[PDB]
């Protein structure tokens, strides 16, 4: 189809714009929350071999306070997503400085390409994301509460104000679609807060791990 | 399968907002009932609200939205399941076994297949099940227990 | 001596006021920042493909 | 430094009420005017009433750390 | 204004305006009971200054602690924790209500 | 029903409620940092209204 790919694809550029947002990346406001006609009449509105084509409306955006970091957000046009392409990807990455990304890939990548994906992790981070998993905000969802990662800092004042060992906090594996939304990995704490009928508000705190 | 089509004829399900005015004047809005579980299809749909389409399922959410959406399903399940015939339970009693059944990130059965599996210690486990074998498997990587549990 | 005081309440609205100007101000500068760097981050964009 | 509540946890007082019941019937020294009264219980809650226990707590906290408060410390909720 | 605010976080924390709910003490019984202790007789003018009314609920709230410490952390967590029983007792104890 | 009550009272049998006005189980893992979200016995508790 047509128009359908046109407004999965203006979607998806959507749920990014306020993924880059939540993490921290300076984002303009008008782009955060643009309709979809302007979307159309910036590309094309003709997916269907025409100017909105992938990997030309991938966008760069650099961190609010570091504005040295940055991070890509391609969309490979292979439904079945190989080695060779984010190999190529991570080579032209190479050049620049940038060392996070993000990967937006139609269906799931093959397992060998996990494996390189992993491999560089140390070097160059990226991740993927299904354009299925990206059609919606998750942390909009009623049931979802409001997430906020937590600086090392005041993990540190934490842990010390209640004398207890961040091994002793709850656990909340990295997997999980909020915290692959946030890009929170392993060693890092992630405060929830959430309307408490019998309290208000109550605010807990979870080690990713 | 196949989806009904059913408008709501309590508040649990009416739409609310509030007006102006400021009273809160629910409002009666067609609703959908389906028979299946996908979710993460379904709120890609045009025109469905992707903020109140919760599953009824527990497996499901915990693959879409996360644990956290998890621990507050679980809860809105066990309330409404206990509170159908009319009875009250204090809502402390509903956090503290959602807490317990959400604490390692997983979802912790309440089976031999969930609770033994954590670290607590082959004194504890065996008490609930599986003793011989859970015994066996302590004395074979000599585990140590703490002496802590009740 | 309570017109006075109505009269110093006002004052502070009006301050009020001028501060809102001022995010208003700091909005404008965030924008025009975001503007000047997109001129910019558009060439990296086209270059890309 | 004592970060524990002020109040006697209902647990507490019943083990503090056991344990000098228990002293009181080994032939212990009593901390209050016995007025007529021979149960080692009523007359280790007279002395609970009284605050005369020679009794201290030991309440352990998660870390390992612990706080010793004197049963004439604290404030005693019955 | 205060009051609003208080207004505002229920709103946006008790959707579908359910007002029945569950806290410790049953200010509405209390207040009864000092009525009917101190023949208040609600029909002669009261001497109660609202100013006492305000510092004796800011006095209260002070006194009501859940998470002790003065920890810019641990007063966030007393905050929250008595948060929705503070906002029933300023509601309860308003300087109109209370005259 | 007996199996059911069984099976719930093994898998929280040890959690309690330390001196740190803290809900953890025997492996002191911290289960909520606050009994019930607010740290208050659900026996002195009263419906109310707002």
């Amino acid at each position: 189809d047509d128009e359908e790919e046109t407004y999965r694809l203006w979607k998806i550029r959507k749920t990014i714009m306020q993924l880059c947002h939540d993490r921290g990346y300076l984002v303009t406001q008008d782009e955060l929350d643009q309709t979809l006609e302007e979307f159309k009449a910036q590309f094309g509105d003709k997916p269907s071999e025409g100017r909105p084509r992938r990997t030309d409306l991938t966008v760069l955006v650099a961190h609010n306070d570091d504005p040295t970091d940055q991070m890509f957000v391609f969309f490979p046009e292979e439904p079945k997503v190989g080695i060779k392409t984010i190999k190529v990807y991570c080579q032209r990455m190479q050049e620049e400085n940038i060392t996070r990304a993000l990967i937006v890939v139609q269906q799931g990548m093959t397992p060998s390409a996990k494996q390189s994906l992993v491999d560089m992790a140390p070097k160059y981070i990226l991740e993927q994301f299904l354009q299925q998993e990206l059609l919606i905000n998750i942390t909009e969802h009623e049931l979802v509460p409001e997430h906020v990662v937590m600086t090392k800092e005041e993990v540190t004042e934490l842990l010390a104000r209640y004398k207890l060992r961040e091994n002793q906090l709850p656990r909340i594996q990295a997997g999980d679609p909020v915290a692959r939304y946030f890009g929170i990995k392993r060693g890092q704490v992630v405060k929830i807060i959430r309307p408490s009928e019998t309290a208000g508000r109550y605010i807990t705190y979870r080690l990713v791990q | 399968s196949k989806v009904y089509m059913h408008l709501p004829q309590t508040d649990n399900k009416k739409k609310i907002i509030i007006t102006e005015d400021g009273e809160f004047k629910a409002l009666q809005e067609w609703i959908l009932e389906t028979d299946g579980v996908s979710l993460m299809r379904v709120l890609s749909e045009k025109d469905v609200d992707p903020v109140r389409t919760t599953s009824n399922d527990i497996v499901e959410i915990f693959t879409v939205l996360g644990i956290e959406a998890v621990r507050k399903a679980l809860e809105r399940e066990l309330y409404h399941v206990i509170s159908f015939d009319g009875s009250y339970v204090n809502y402390r009693h509903l956090a503290l076994l959602c807490d317990t059944m959400t604490c390692r990130g997983h979802l912790m059965a309440i089976t031999r297949h969930g609770v033994n599996r954590q670290d607590t210690g082959p004194l504890m486990k065996c008490s609930f099940e599986e003793t011989v074998d859970v015994l066996m498997e302590a004395a074979a990587h000599g585990e140590s227990d703490p002496m802590k549990g009740v | 001596k309570q017109e006075q005081e109505k009269e110093l309440l006002r004052q502070k609205l009006l301050k009020e006021q001028e501060e809102k100007r001022l995010r208003e101000k700091e909005e404008q500068k965030k924008l025009l920042e975001q503007r000047a760097q997109y001129v910019e981050k558009t060439k990296n964009i086209l270059m890309f493909t | 430094k004592r970060i524990t509540t002020p109040y006697m946890t209902k647990y507490e007082r019943a083990r503090v009420l056991g344990t000098r019941a228990l002293q009181i019937a080994m032939c212990a020294p009593v901390m209050v005017e016995l007025e007529g009264e021979t149960d080692p219980l009523l007359i280790a809650m007279k002395e609970l009433k009284a605050r005369k226990i020679p009794i201290i707590i030991r309440r352990y906290l998660p870390d390992g750390s612990y706080e010793d408060w004197g049963v004439d410390e604290l404030i005693i909720s019955d | 204004e205060r009051m609003r605010e208080d207004r505002e976080v229920l709103r946006v924390i008790f959707p579908t305006g359910d007002s029945k709910v569950v806290l410790p003490c049953n200010l509405l019984r209390m207040i009864w009971n000092a009525q009917k202790i101190f023949h208040i007789n609600p029909r002669l003018p009261s001497d109660l200054h609202p100013i006492k009314v305000v510092e004796g609920v800011k006095e209260l709230s002070k006194k009501l602690v859940i998470v002790n410490g003065d920890d810019p952390l641990s007063r966030q967590a007393q905050e929250n924790a008595t948060l929705l029983f503070n906002i029933h007792l300023r509601s309860t104890l308003c300087s109109r209500r209370m005259a | 029903t007996g199996y059911i009550q069984r099976r719930l009272i093994k898998s929280m049998e040890s959690v309690m409620v330390k001196y740190d006005a803290t809900v953890r189980n025997s492996i002191n893992q911290v289960v909520q940092l606050r009994y019930g979200e607010d740290g208050l016995a659900g026996e002195s508790v009263e419906f109310q209204n707002l």
